[PDB]
């Protein structure tokens, strides 16, 4: 059994390379961040666009739905996080406090929190209704790739160059697990199972491991793709077949057979870093997106 | 930036 997306648009508009695509929880819309210090909102299911959000001083590296669908928060290298109301564009809360680059952010399944990763090498949670800081966790020794909650909120799974992943009670702050792998490559994502028992991780080696963080046993690799040197979005697609969903430095987009680790598609057509990958939560849908050279998002379909 |  293998999926056979097709592209059926590409989106173009952002003026410098775009960093991150995230579906809305509803599925009805596509968030774009990008290096020209915008987010942009398009139609799901038609890509039509549909609006242009803007007021961070620097680019952005990262975008975050609430469960609700009505709120999205932004990191940018201007030091700062976002969070904005997505149907006025306005911007709700402006969150402080990092000292450096903020790369990662998500709202936890409530979605009164938000965690974010830096460049400061520090794991941050916030209150969403007031926008102060809660917590400052000495997460890591490097600058910080990703922050992602399990599906309860109870858990924060953070990675970073220092070649470390780190499980975190978020109640507490408190470590629960950090996963050491052989020569400590530097890890470049890293985000729960829908399930939140596996985490898959990216690491700048050109691979993407399975894990159960739990016991710390590598449960499955997957190889075949270029990742040395960008911060690549992964994903489990859930709709159809189980399938591992990931962009590369080849220009391509990777899935593989999450149980038996083969490729089953790459999807060709973007003509630089495949930055940024999502899977749609209802629709066999892949949106993707690439850097400077290419500028666009596409969205790809498959009938399983 | 990531997109650097």
């Amino acid at each position: 059994v293998k999926p056979n997306y097709a592209l059926k648009f590409t989106l173009a508009g952002h003026t410098k390379a775009v960093s991150s695509v995230k579906f809305s929880p509803n599925g009805e819309w596509l968030a774009s961040s990008s290096a020209d210090k915008l987010i942009k909102i398009w139609g799901a299911y038609d890509g039509k666009f549909e609006k242009t959000i803007s007021g961070h001083k620097l680019g952005i590296s990262d975008v975050a739905w609430s469960s609700d669908s009505n709120l999205l928060v932004s990191a940018s290298d201007d030091k700062t996080l976002k969070i904005w109301d997505v149907s006025s564009g306005k911007c709700l809360k402006t969150l402080k406090g990092h000292s450096n680059y903020v790369f990662c952010c998500n709202f936890n399944p409530q979605s009164n929190l938000i965690v974010s990763g830096s460049f400061d090498e520090s794991v941050r949670i916030w209150d969403v209704k007031t926008g102060k800081c809660l917590k400052t966790l000495p997460a890591h020794s490097d600058p910080v790739s990703a922050v992602h909650f399990n599906r309860d909120g109870s858990l924060i799974v953070s990675s970073s160059y220092d070649g470390l992943c780190r499980i975190w009670d978020t109640a507490s702050g408190q470590c629960l697990k950090t996963l050491i792998d052989d020569d400590n490559p530097p890890v470049s994502f890293v985000k729960f199972s829908p399930n939140g028992k596996y985490i898959l991780a990216a690491t700048l080696d050109n691979t993407l491991k399975l894990w159960d963080y739990s016991k710390g046993k590598c449960l499955k690799t997957y190889t075949g793709h270029k990742n040395e040197k960008y911060c690549i979005f992964a994903n489990f697609s859930v709709t159809g077949g189980k399938w591992i969903v990931s962009g590369s430095e080849d220009n391509l987009v990777y899935i593989w057979n999450l149980q038996t680790k083969e490729i089953v598609q790459k999807l060709q057509g973007h003509t630089d870093v495949v930055i940024s990958t999502a899977c749609h939560p209802t629709e066999n849908i892949i949106a993707s997106a690439a850097l400077e050279n290419d500028k666009t998002i596409k969205l790809w379909k498959s009938d399983c | 930036m990531r997109t650097a």
